[PDB]
């Protein structure tokens, strides 16, 4: 999420037993970082 | 050429001299605040 010029990241990782379908239940995401980025962000792309 | 010159010339130095000749280094602060989410200030001095 990017708001007020600040970029924020929230995340968590846990094990599962499924393959193609997302797991049910509930799991919150704790914050990770908050940087005063400020750029007029409009798009994104991944890496692998 | 005649009546022509290059304005780029090197500093005139001596081993040591008083005011006027003396190389004195100056630093200038930046422009106005609030233009970005960044922050640059002295420490928020805490007490016991």
């Amino acid at each position: 999420k990017n708001i007020d010029g600040y970029f924020k990241i929230y995340s968590k990782h846990t094990p599962i037993n499924l393959v193609r379908d997302l797991p049910q239940g509930f799991s919150a995401l704790e914050p990770l970082v908050d940087l005063p980025i400020g750029i007029n962000i409009t798009r994104f792309q991944t890496l692998l | 050429g005649f009546n022509c010159y290059f304005p780029l010339q090197s500093y005139g130095f001596q081993p040591t001299y008083g005011v006027g000749y003396q190389p004195y280094r100056v630093v200038v602060l930046s422009f106005e605040l609030l233009h970005a989410p960044a922050t640059v200030c002295g420490p928020k001095k805490s007490t016991n």
